[PDB]
């Protein structure tokens, strides 16, 4: 099912297995713990290693920031888990964790505790501030505690995942667990939350190849993840993506749309084995430990679709009184520029695809929804299907009853009513599209301009963009560069001679009827 | 032999000598706004508050150049961020009511803020 996503490598980095991997609770630094016996932190942002902790000779499982005290916790096959501070490196408290190796540890920032998951089928509790005393100890689990997370709406409250097929819900002030939750047939790797202040959830991950979705709340098994071809070693949600993205020994990672179950992607790396997935709470960060090494990846979706009209029907996609799948919305409002203005919406009818953008028309008479290599038109007002056509990409121009489409055929497609105009097809190629009167596409290191005339090509500058518009007379244009900007002159006259003529080359172009103004 | 014609030509050697440059073709009220000087900058205080403290001060001074009485030196630059149009959106006076104080970051960055508020209005 559709989803705007848009994978991305951002850090990787070898190294033996990296058993748990973290983002920071408030840095942009991403801290993966390794079977090197060391945890290595990198902020994958700057590219820059901040620091690297020796914990143990042997492996580290867990490792996690107490971003508070500037400290960072770590459990190895030590059976200790050991404080170091990451800014005066050096070890500011060692204490046995547990009785065996330590799997994963959990922070609470509200409160003192670090409660950590160890192989030894228990969990316990240390105080950072008492020196790392122990606060409580939780019996409960009768396996190996793989993995142990925080509900984010009582951090009281904490669920743990063993294999011992049961992923059981605890709180702080009680050894036992409050109650249990049989979320898996072969036992449970992961546990995690969906979350969020009005989300109740738990998903559990196992080697039965699955990953299945729980409802605390219901206590119901939502659905079940096909998860991988191999035995889910992790399985993870991410806050603001309906998808969960899942980890297994294959070497795969696979991203699940979280309403239908349906592929979004699978990625191979040629890392693989892929033992856990941690997803950061800010989001649009996941990163997963591998065998090889760990890698810290970016999840697309950064910035929202919409347009606003001269009718005040400003429409967006998903949001507040406004449904994805559907469209809506205005904004009317005028209230003082100095603060954000109310969502002021008003209801818009019909829609019959998804949003990939979703934009007014720049005067309000079109509503267009692009999706799936297809738009849809929609009237300004009333939302009765005006028209329909293909867009991998759609644009409105300048001229906003011609548009600029990209059909992916390798020319830059110019619609005109709706309706495709075959006038107009550079005698460049094509990779990508720039709206505005004269078409920007981009093809062998040139940006192209063609004519809604002949499609002749105009001039060619020797900066690709990052867009074009023109002026609402085409005569002027902005271009958004890497450059920067250019404002650029097409003398009218001038094109038309070259136009006729064909003077200007397939490739190249004439560098007279374009001229650069500023 | 150190300055050149160009912006650079690449590399962090080049990049260090060029602020002491750019800071020769224009003195005028300090740098003002910090050059490829913010970067030392940081760790000349890494015990840890007195960076921001610090910073707060060039951030409000930095704001604008206003009358400059008692308790109102704001020195750099008059307008490169203005104060208070009735159209700016979201505003200017948001990072202002960060420096009236009572204790709303820290100590020292305190003492810095609730003089630097008097000092930019």
């Amino acid at each position: 099912m559709p989803l705007r996503l848009d994978i991305k490598r951002k850090l990787t980095a070898r190294s033996d297995r990296v058993k748990s991997v973290d983002l920071h609770p408030t840095e942009p630094w991403m801290l993966a713990s390794l079977y090197n016996g060391s945890v290595c932190v990198w902020n994958h942002e700057t590219q820059t290693l901040v620091k690297t902790f020796e914990v143990c000779d042997l492996p580290v499982r867990a490792a996690k920031f107490v971003a508070r005290k500037n400290w960072v916790v770590t459990g190895a096959d030590d059976m200790q888990i050991r404080v170091f501070n990451y800014n005066t490196l050096e070890r500011v408290h060692m204490f046995e964790a547990h009785s065996d190796y330590i799997r994963c540890i959990a922070v609470h920032p509200t409160q003192p505790f670090i409660l950590t998951s160890s192989d030894d089928m228990l969990i316990k509790l240390w105080d950072w501030d008492k020196k790392w005393s122990c606060s409580q100890v939780f019996e409960g689990h009768t396996h190996y505690v793989m993995q142990i997370v925080i509900n984010p709406k009582d951090n009281n409250q904490f669920a743990s995942a063993s294999l011992d097929r049961t992923i059981k819900v605890w709180q702080l002030g009680s050894s036992s667990p409050n109650f249990t939750l049989e979320g898996h047939e072969k036992g449970v790797n992961c546990i995690d939350y969906y979350s969020g202040g009005d989300k109740p959830y738990l998903i559990s991950g196992a080697d039965d190849r699955l990953v299945k979705i729980w409802d605390y709340q219901n206590k119901t098994c939502v659905q079940t993840l096909e998860g991988h071809a191999q035995n889910v070693s992790c399985a993870s949600f991410h806050p603001e993506l309906p998808i969960i993205i899942t980890g297994s020994e294959d070497g795969t990672v696979r991203i699940w749309h979280s309403s239908t179950y349906r592929l979004e992607s699978t990625l191979n790396y040629g890392m693989e084995r892929v033992w856990c997935v941690a997803s950061l709470r800010g989001s649009n960060n996941v990163a997963l430990g591998y065998d090889e090494g760990s890698i810290i990846v970016k999840l697309g979706r950064e910035e929202p679709a919409m347009s606003m009209d001269a009718n005040g029907k400003i429409i967006w996609a998903k949001h507040s009184e406004v449904q994805q799948a559907n469209l809506k919305a205005m904004g009317d409002t005028e209230i003082k520029d100095g603060e954000r203005l109310p969502l002021a919406v008003k209801d818009m009818g019909s829609c019959e695809i998804y949003p990939q953008t979703i934009q007014h028309n720049p005067n309000g008479r079109f509503v267009v929804v692009c999706g799936d290599g297809e738009y849809i038109i929609y009237t300004a007002m009333a939302l009765r299907n005006k028209s329909f056509g293909s867009a991998q990409e759609f644009a409105w121009a300048h001229d906003s009853s011609e548009y600029a489409i990209r059909e992916s055929n390798s020319i830059v497609k110019i619609f005109k009513n709706f309706k495709e105009k075959k006038s107009f097809k550079p005698d460049f190629g094509a990779e990508s599209i720039y709206g505005g009167f004269l078409l920007g596409v981009r093809s062998v290191n040139g940006l192209a301009f063609y004519d809604w005339e002949n499609t002749e090509l105009i001039r060619r500058i020797e900066i690709q963009p990052k867009h074009i518009f023109w002026s609402d007379s085409g005569e002027l244009v902005c271009i958004a560069t890497e450059e920067s900007f250019f404002i650029l002159k097409y003398l009218s006259e001038k094109v038309l001679a070259a136009q006729e003529t064909h003077e200007g080359v397939t490739e190249d172009g004439i560098e007279d009827a374009f001229e650069v103004l500023g | 032999v150190e300055l050149i014609y160009k912006v650079c030509h690449a590399n962090p050697s080049e990049r260090a000598r060029f602020i002491r440059c750019i800071y020769n073709l224009l003195q005028s009220s300090s740098p003002a706004v910090k050059y490829e000087a913010a970067g030392t900058l940081v760790t000349l205080s890494s015990a840890p508050t007195a960076i921001k403290a610090a910073a707060q001060c060039y951030i409000d001074l930095i704001i604008k150049e206003s009358d400059n009485n008692v308790k109102l030196i704001v020195l750099d630059r008059l307008v490169e961020l203005k104060e208070h149009p009735a159209h700016e959106r979201v505003l200017q006076d948001l990072v202002m009511d960060i420096l009236r104080v009572l204790s709303t970051p820290d100590l020292e960055v305190r003492k810095k803020t609730l003089q630097l508020a008097l000092d930019l209005v």
